[PDB]
């Protein structure tokens, strides 16, 4: 849902983001925030404790 | 406390086991009082 | 596996009979073991990595529930028949991306590789290529970076070539200056004044008048100078006319950077540069407040502070060998070989025992070998075996080039002139300058 | 193998299946692991 | 108090032992062999060649307009490191300014160069070729674009030998349509121990003439491996009617002291790798300022000047 | 001396070496080079069939 | 009046103090100031 | 203390068969840093090193509040400063 | 293996309009962005509501 | 950046890697007198826990010690005098007028001072006015075999 | 950024040896030893124009005064 | 103040320590080399207080026959003669 999807590096240099952009970070107030990956127990598998 | 500097250290083998090198900046920025007598008057006049 | 290899190539791609990502967690029975029962997972948000199925010859993906029950032989040569039913593609596949890029990472005492990962994540290196369009607070950029002469192929695959981190230092392992104990090091003076690791910090600070508008009145403050007098002693020196500073004028600590006045009082207020180091001004942005129909109520000024190597700035190779630029020896008082190159950085020999960075000795060998012929010496973990050592390979390289096979090199001292009795070890290491010295 | 088989009681020429069954019985526990690792560590450190 | 009675200074005996030969002399490189000089004197010569002789080099840089991507002080620095072809003894030193600093320039002191380049878009381009040398004009600000501007009498003093940048091909910066560089650089005299840009010689160093001698003669495949060990030319394979093949060292001067033969287990018996103790091989490669002969003679003259300075000030007290 | 230990069902999933030193040592293990994360499930009714 | 640069269109704006800030030809709302002619010196060090 | 932790299936690492006895699976690694350590060995080495790293000031306000004075008075009898003896000589 | 120099310069000078030269950075960031893609499409929010 | 010698590195438990040190100044003269006589650095040669001393040279100095006092070493007159004067450096410290040496260990066919004689020479120049020489017997670290 | 004029260890000027080194690899089919035709005898002036990231031909594509 | 005599000089001016200003090993080592060639000297070894500053402590002690300043003067003259011999041979070599 951004206007950079499927864009090739040349059209990214046509914009103001660098050629091999990565994405993955919501821009919030201008500081690139990101949701870290957490680790959880397995889905649906009945484990013992 | 007053009159107490704080800086990064770096090693030097030329000076002494006692001595600590201070740049002329700490020379100019740390001072201590001294009464003036007859025989150190030349040192203090020249200092001022 | 078979329908996946059908689906990848020409044969039609119907909805897969069984997907690759599905993991068949067979849990064999045994007394006092895990409760035995076949487990078929198909949920998202799992970990899944690829290996090569050995009966076939194609990909197969498996997660952390079949790991513990499959004999994944880690080499083509480790496979023992009738039992080993999977092969790892290449054991380099076990490390991460930043950790894998440490040349000869399987020679160092693993705490050194841990420190090197956690310290190469903190280099003063090129944070990209679009810096003119970045509104971050503190960026660091390296003026003179290069690609390493000793590198893992994945340093090319992962596209690191676009973001270099450090330069190639002609390191001489030698205890000669005397200043380089307790892990410190020297930096050949002329090798510094010709442009060794030369940092530029960008501090972009923002000014917003909408904060000093508490409540009760409409928009009052504006950028510029009130119609009336303006002090010449500083304000007209830096600030152009609009209360916005000149582009390219060098600031000091007590210097004004922006200017705004109230409407009622009509008196011009000012904001000063808090930092204690003379920085320039490279770009100012007049941020339009919003959609439109607003005055410039925000400015963003990007000062370009300069940071050459000053005594105390940590340098650190790709092995955890962090030091501090101790004195910057003159280029005339440094040793030299028969050829004449002053070693750009003197490291201390006493730092390698009790540290085990034998990887660094191998890397210096490989650097002096690759720079000569012009190779990009391959340094992936786990290639060089016990039969023929990596050291012997790079030694063949060097003796082809002409230098000493153990890497030594006959050096004359500079302060006395007559040769050092013992030969000395000169190579081409990759020295990425650190940035921990920002808060001195 | 020598140290493990001596610890569990079997000989070096034992059938693989019986040694495997005894080993499976061994390190479900924790003390028997202490004994096994101590013995094998003694052997390896002798070699080293 | 022990003197050895043979360590005596005798200028007649010294100048009788000293012998000099100039192997190869060029416009940039020179290699020549000094003999009968203790390590201290030859090290003094090297030390002075590297640093202690003067050479014009850009010190101040006044920018008037610089809107390229190359940062400002980076451009000033990268200009500073370029060389300048001027006889460094036709000038006087720059009396550096203490407070009361501004009005401190003259025409015997400095030289002034200037560049101004605005890369406009080139419109004769056929298609998209980001060369960009053909897409844009004045793309790269070379060093050859540092055009000299004489200050008064200078125009007449240097008329036979115009003062130019010695390497007119160095790339100083890179520009693209719209952005411009404009600055003039003032160059003063310097001494190499201050900054690197004053050092005239690119690389100046010496080697003790190594000596390789066989103790016991080798044969056959040992001779072939031996000759293969050192770089070509230094090892001759003896033509001997008696026996089959021997090795005798043709010319040790090519040899690099790599000590590769000492690596094999059976060769370490046969040969020693030493160095003739009083025989120095100087190699001097200057940059653009002076022909290396002038380099060496100016180096020894600077040594003599330092000695006469100390002696003159000693005669005072 | 718990999970901050590198117990080995991570071979190829999360990196052994790369992990910060000091107090957060052992908690944040950066994934391996090739470890993917399957996040688009698929239909599996053919599995019961 | 001052001369600026519209961030996207790159067009000289000529916007005066206390005015609505935006690109006169595009409608973008970010404006860089341009580097004028001014004398600075740096030592070649 | 002991050695490499055995996972549920009894194999030291997914490279080795279950209930593997040969010492190379017990965390004994024969290769040397000069020549280079192999993957199965390198993993155990990372285990030991990172173990070390997760292994690597109130008892100076207990023994110091009570031992503030504790000075050696001139009759050479180390007393507390309130006057009471603690040691002779 | 040699330094890709000509290729580096011909990817610097005329940037690629076809597709990102480095697929592995994108396969490295793919977890997050493909998770958001799973949020929008593949009927994830619709199932939630 | 302030500079201190290596000897104190063992005492302060410092590594010269970025850790920084408070540097005070005792203002009054009583304070600087007591700092000079009671708590000055050269008087802190013995830790309080055990007698074992804590100051003393480190890595480079001690390896070069094994390589200098070794018995296959030999110096001509020039190196002996020069190395000795580099060691002493009287003028920056003071208190001594003229440097005095030993006779050479060997005298013909070439005069050669040996390394142990340089160590003895340093000890001879630092002997007080009237204190007989040092004499001592103690095992060294490099084992005899 | 641009090629480091005056290589660090040596004193040789190699600023001008980049557009004349690149167009040896480009079309002459000569390998990394192209620089031996350039006259770099040492290996301190040689690891400069060999492993050089010329990262300014990628950064000049962001002229904010592009007029487009 | 190019060359001064430090406060450690013996009254007979036989054990004296010149301190040459703005010099480093370049002249120090060469002059020490030439001075050793003089029989009537007992000691000659140069140093440097601290490479930060450019000062060279010299030191020349001699036998009671000739004082030290004469030794330094004769040594500097000899070093100048050596430089002249080298330059003469060099110039005569090439045309
Ligand atoms: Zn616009
Ligand atoms: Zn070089």
């Amino acid at each position: 849902r951004c206007h950079l999807e499927g864009l090739s590096p040349a059209e990214l240099i046509a914009h103001k983001e660098e050629s091999e952009e990565m994405g993955g970070y919501f821009i919030v107030n201008g500081i690139e925030k990101l949701i870290r990956m957490l680790i959880l127990p397995k889905r649906n598998h009945p484990t013992a404790i | 406390v007053n009159y107490a500097a704080r800086s990064v250290i770096s090693p030097d083998p030329n000076i002494e086991t006692n001595e600590i090198g201070v740049p002329p900046v700490f020379a100019t920025k740390l001072t201590y009082p001294e009464p003036v007598t007859l025989y150190n008057f030349n040192e203090m006049r020249n200092a001022v | 596996i078979e329908y996946a290899v059908k689906l990848r190539n020409g044969t039609a791609t119907e909805p897969a009979k069984v997907p690759l990502d599905l993991e068949i967690g067979y849990v064999p029975p045994s007394h006092n073991g895990q409760y035995p029962g076949l487990y078929l997972f198909s949920n998202p948000a799992r970990m899944v990595r690829p290996v090569k199925h050995i009966s076939t010859g194609e990909l197969d993906m498996l997660g952390p529930f079949e790991q513990v029950y499959m004999d994944i032989a880690c080499f083509p040569k480790e496979i023992v028949p009738k039992v080993s039913t999977h092969v790892e593609y290449s054991p380099t596949n076990v490390l991460s991306i930043v950790a894998n890029m440490t040349p000869f990472s399987d020679f160092n005492q693993s705490p050194r590789n841990m420190y090197q990962c956690q310290m190469g994540k903190q280099t003063m290196g090129t944070p990209g290529t679009a810096l003119r369009y970045r509104t971050d607070n503190k960026l660091y950029r390296l003026q003179t970076g290069q690609t390493p002469v000793v590198r893992p192929k994945l340093h090319n695959t992962y596209g690191l070539d676009h973001y270099p981190n450090g330069t190639n230092a002609v390191v001489a392992v030698i205890s000669y200056t005397g200043y380089d104990m307790e892990d410190a090091m020297i930096l050949n003076k002329s090798a510094h004044e010709r442009g060794f690791g030369y940092g530029t910090v960008y501090k972009g600070e923002s000014f917003d008048l909408s904060q000093k508008r508490r409540r009760g009145e409409p928009v009052v403050h504006h950028f510029g100078f009130a119609p009336g007098s303006t002090p010449r002693r500083e304000w007209l020196q830096k600030l152009d006319a609009d209360g916005l500073p000149f582009i390219g004028i060098k600031l000091e600590d007590g210097d004004p950077i922006v200017a705004y006045y109230d409407e009622s009082t009509g008196q011009n207020f000012i904001e000063t540069y808090h930092g204690t180091e003379p920085g320039f001004v490279d770009e100012v942005r007049l941020l339009g407040n919003d959609v439109g129909d607003s005055e410039c109520q925000q400015i963003h000024v990007k000062l370009r502070i300069t940071r050459s190597p000053i005594i105390g700035d940590k340098f650190s190779s790709r092995h955890g060998q962090k030091g501090i630029c101790s004195q910057k020896w003159p280029t005339v008082d440094m040793p030299f070989t028969e050829s004449g190159m002053q070693p750009d950085i003197i490291i201390n020999p006493h730092a390698f025992p009790s540290r085990m960075t034998i990887g660094m000795f191998i890397e210096s060998l490989a650097g002096k070998a690759g720079a000569c012929h012009g190779l990009a010496q391959d340094s992936t973990p786990f290639i060089y075996s016990e039969q023929q050592t990596a050291a012997d390979y790079f030694g063949e390289q060097l003796v082809k080039a002409g230098y000493n096979y153990h890497g030594n090199e006959p050096m004359y001292s500079g302060i006395t002139g007559q040769e050092m009795k013992a030969d000395i070890y000169i190579g081409v290491v990759y020295y990425q300058r650190l940035r921990h010295m920002v808060s001195d | 193998l020598e140290a493990a088989s001596e610890y569990v009681g079997l000989s070096t020429d034992s059938p693989i299946a019986l040694l495997n069954a005894n080993l499976e019985e061994v390190y479900r526990d924790d003390e028997k692991l202490q004994g096994l690792d101590a013995a094998m560590k003694g052997k390896m450190n002798g070699l080293t | 108090y022990y003197f050895d009675e043979d360590n005596i200074w005798d200028l007649d005996k010294f100048k009788k032992n000293l012998k000099v030969s100039i192997t190869s002399l060029d416009q940039e490189t020179m290699v020549f062999e000094i003999s009968g000089i203790d390590a201290s004197i030859a090290n003094a010569f090297r030390r002075i060649l590297i640093a202690e002789i003067p050479t014009l080099a850009f010190e101040f840089v006044y920018i008037i307009n610089n809107t390229s991507i190359i940062q400002d002080e980076v451009l000033s620095h990268r200009i500073g490191l370029v060389p300048i072809s001027a006889d460094p003894d036709m000038f006087k030193w720059f009396q550096h300014p203490l407070p009361g600093q501004e009005a401190t320039h003259t025409d015997y002191d400095t030289v002034v160069f200037s560049l101004n380049k605005k890369c406009e878009f080139n419109k004769n381009a056929a298609t998209d070729e980001k060369d960009p040398k053909r897409l844009y004009v004045n793309s790269e600000v070379y060093s050859g674009d540092l055009i000299w501007k004489p200050q008064g009498r200078q125009e007449e003093r240097f008329a036979d030998n115009p003062i130019r940048v010695v390497n007119p091909d160095i790339v100083v910066a890179k520009l693209r349509p719209g952005q411009e560089i404009d600055l003039e650089a003032h160059a003063i005299l310097g001494i190499g121990q201050d900054h690197a840009k004053f050092s005239p010689v690119a690389t100046a160093s010496y080697r003790l003439l190594p000596t390789i001698h066989i103790l016991s003669p080798i044969e056959g495949e040992d001779a072939v491996k031996f000759q293969k060990c050192f770089p070509k030319g230094v090892i001759e394979l003896e033509e001997g009617p008696d026996g089959k093949k021997q090795a005798r060292v043709a010319d040790v001067r090519k040899d690099t002291v790599s000590r590769e033969c000492l690596r094999h287990p059976e060769f370490a018996d046969k040969v020693q790798l030493g160095r003739v103790r009083d025989h120095y091989l100087f190699s001097v490669e200057s940059t653009g300022i002076m022909k290396p002969d002038v380099l060496f003679i100016k180096s020894i003259a600077v040594l003599k000047s330092k000695c006469l300075a100390v002696k003159s000030s000693l005669q005072n007290i | 001396t718990t999970v901050r230990k590198l117990l080995p069902e991570a071979w190829g999933f999360m990196c052994p070496v790369h992990t910060p030193d000091g107090s957060p040592c052992g908690l944040l293990n950066h994934l391996a080079r090739k470890c993917e994360i399957v996040t688009h499930p698929s239909d599996v009714s053919q599995i019961p069939s | 009046t001052m001369i600026y640069l519209c961030a996207d269109c790159g067009a000289r704006n000529t916007i005066q103090a206390k005015e609505v800030i935006r690109c006169r030809e595009c409608g973008h709302r970010v404006m860089y100031k341009m580097r004028t002619k001014r004398m600075v010196q740096f030592e070649a060090r | 203390g002991r050695r490499v932790p055995l996972m549920v299936s009894g194999k030291s690492l997914p490279s080795f068969v279950p209930y593997e006895t040969s010492a190379k699976s017990g965390g004994f690694i024969a290769s040397r840093f000069l020549t280079g350590i192999a993957p199965q060995e390198y993993y155990f080495h990372c285990m030991a090193g990172r173990e070390g790293l997760i292994d690597t000031g109130y008892l100076q306000r207990c023994l110091m509040k009570h031992l503030e004075g504790l000075c050696v008075q001139y009759d050479h009898t180390v007393r507390d400063s309130d006057g009471s003896i603690v040691q002779f000589h | 293996m040699s330094f890709q120099t000509l290729e580096r310069e011909r990817t610097f000078k005329n940037p690629p309009k076809d597709g990102t030269s480095f697929p592995d950075l994108q396969k490295a960031v793919k977890p997050h962005v493909d998770s958001f893609n799973a949020l929008t499409n593949a009927g994830l929010l619709n199932y939630a509501v | 950046t302030i500079r201190m010698h290596y000897a104190n590195c063992n005492s302060y438990n410092a590594d010269f890697d970025g850790d920084e040190m408070n540097m005070h100044f005792p203002q009054s003269t009583n304070a600087r007198s007591e700092a000079q006589f009671i708590a000055n650095t050269d008087s802190q040669y013995l830790v309080p826990t055990s007698g074992d001393p804590l100051r003393g040279l480190i890595q480079d100095h001690v390896v070069m010690g094994v390589w200098l006092t070794c018995k296959d070493t030999f110096y001509t007159r020039d190196e002996y005098q020069q190395l000795l004067f580099q060691a002493l450096k009287p003028d920056e410290t003071g208190m001594y007028g003229r440097i005095k040496t030993l006779p050479p260990a060997i005298q013909r066919p070439g005069i050669y001072w040996t390394g142990k004689q340089i160590i003895s020479s340093v000890l001879l120049n630092l002997k007080p006015s009237d204190r007989p020489g040092l004499n001592l017997k103690s095992k060294a670290k490099v084992p005899g075999k | 950024m641009i090629i480091p004029i005056r290589c660090f260890s040596c004193g040789k000027v190699i600023g001008d040896k980049w557009d004349t080194y690149l167009t040896l690899l480009q079309e002459d089919n000569t390998e990394g030893e192209a620089l031996d035709k350039l006259g770099l005898q040492r290996y301190c002036c040689r690891r400069m124009i060999l492993t050089h990231v010329d990262l300014i031909e990628k950064l000049l594509c962001y002229n904010p005064l592009s007029k487009q | 103040e190019k060359i001064i005599i430090l406060p450690g000089h013996s009254a007979d001016l036989t054990s004296v320590t010149f301190q040459i200003q703005k010099e480093d090993h370049t002249l120090g080592n060469s002059l020490r080399y030439v001075i050793m060639k003089n029989p009537e000297v007992e000691f000659c070894g140069y140093s440097i207080p601290h490479p930060s500053e450019a000062k060279m402590n010299f030191r020349i002690q001699t036998a009671p026959s000739t004082t030290a300043v004469d030794v330094l003067r004769k040594g500097l003259d000899d070093l100048i003669d050596l430089c002249d011999a080298v330059t003469e041979k060099f110039t005569e070599q090439l045309p």
